[PDB]
């Protein structure tokens, strides 16, 4: 339901769907869409379905190629300073498709 | 040869034995040298004259 | 913590270490390799898709957090077993006598009891000796 | 090029584990 949307919220609403009392079934994270950038820092892309988290939190962003590459720890630029900052000490993944 | 934690170990004992082939009768097997490789080995192959 | 060695203006990531290995490391086994790690289904011989990069830089950029600093971490391992020593402290060198009822401290083994040169077979590379009952019976000379 | 007989190891193969003499 979050990955199947209409109406994707761009970065000036980061559109955040808190996760609780969840599965965390990544399978469909495998399986959809060809995707364009999977990079995972934090937290292993395949050792992760044996972790049980407390919260998890997804943004759901529409963004250009540039910028699909410019959402990193660490970066400026017009969409990682002014619009939406990755923690430096973020653990997680990132999804591009 | 073994290699559990590192430390390879070599054992010989020389005996100008009967040269028939792999006997029977028993025989002990002291070391000659022991040093910690501390390395990762899996295969096994010998050099010629 | 080693801020004065791993830090510099403007970032310094030079350090990586490893999250993506095919099974679990087992003790003192070095993994060091480039080879791209890919989940996947398909060969992935490069990058790219669900086939990154086995190992991640450490990101150890100046300082950005007290359990985030660049700390210097060196492991120390000894070995305490009956085997011939190599390292020691300070020494005494008090001459060995024999016949008579002393403590010894012979290469860091500590005890009480009465010495004498022995008819043993020890091979050279015996060091410690024993009794039937698992315990220091005979210790030959390191020296004479 | 080499062949590859096989053979019974018979009773072979026992080392000194340690460095501890004994007798009897
Ligand atoms: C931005 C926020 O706080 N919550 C958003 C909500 O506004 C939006 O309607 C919904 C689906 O688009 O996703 C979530
Ligand atoms: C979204 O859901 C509809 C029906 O629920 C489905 O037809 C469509 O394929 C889904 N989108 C994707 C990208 O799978
Ligand atoms: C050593 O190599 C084998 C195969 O080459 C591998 O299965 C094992 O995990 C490795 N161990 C270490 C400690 O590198
Ligand atoms: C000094 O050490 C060497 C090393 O074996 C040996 O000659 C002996 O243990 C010592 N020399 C003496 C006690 O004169």
């Amino acid at each position: 339901e979050v990955f199947n949307a209409t109406r994707f919220a761009s970065v000036y609403a980061w559109n955040r769907t808190r996760i609780s009392n969840c599965v965390a079934d990544y399978s469909v994270l495998y399986n959809f869409a060809p995707f364009f950038a999977f990079k995972c820092y934090g937290v292993s892309p395949t050792k992760l379905n044996d972790l049980c988290f407390t919260n998890v939190y997804a943004d759901s962003f529409v963004i250009k190629g540039n910028e699909v590459s410019q959402i990193a720890p660490g970066q400026t630029g017009n969409i990682a300073d002014y619009n939406y900052k990755l923690p430096d000490d973020f653990t997680g993944c990132v999804i591009a498709w | 040869f073994k290699n559990i934690d590192g430390y390879f170990k070599i054992y010989s004992k020389h005996t100008p034995i009967i040269g028939r082939d792999f006997p029977q009768g028993f025989s002990a097997l002291e070391p000659l040298v022991d040093l910690p490789i501390g390395i990762n080995i899996t295969r096994f192959q010998t050099l010629l004259a | 913590n080693s801020n004065k060695l791993d830090s510099k203006h403007s970032g310094n990531y030079d350090y990586w270490y490893r999250l993506f290995r095919k099974s679990k490391l087992k003790p003192f086994e070095r993994d060091i390799s480039t080879e791209i790690y890919q989940a996947g289904n398909k060969p992935c011989k490069g990058k790219g898709p669900n086939c990154y990069f086995p190992l991640q830089s450490y990101g150890f950029r100046p300082t950005y957090g007290v359990g985030h600093q660049p700390y210097r971490v060196v492991v120390l391992s000894f070995e305490l077993l009956h085997a011939p020593a190599t390292v020691c402290g300070p020494k005494k060198s008090t001459n060995l006598v024999k016949n008579k009822c002393v403590n010894f401290n012979f290469n860091g083994l500590t005890g009480t009891g009465v010495l004498t040169k022995s008819n043993k077979k020890f091979l050279p590379f015996q060091q410690f000796g024993r009794d039937i009952v698992d315990t220091t019976d005979a210790v030959r000379d390191p020296q004479t | 090029t080499t062949t590859q007989s096989y053979t019974n190891s018979f009773t072979r193969g026992v080392y000194y584990p340690d460095k501890v003499f004994r007798s009897s």
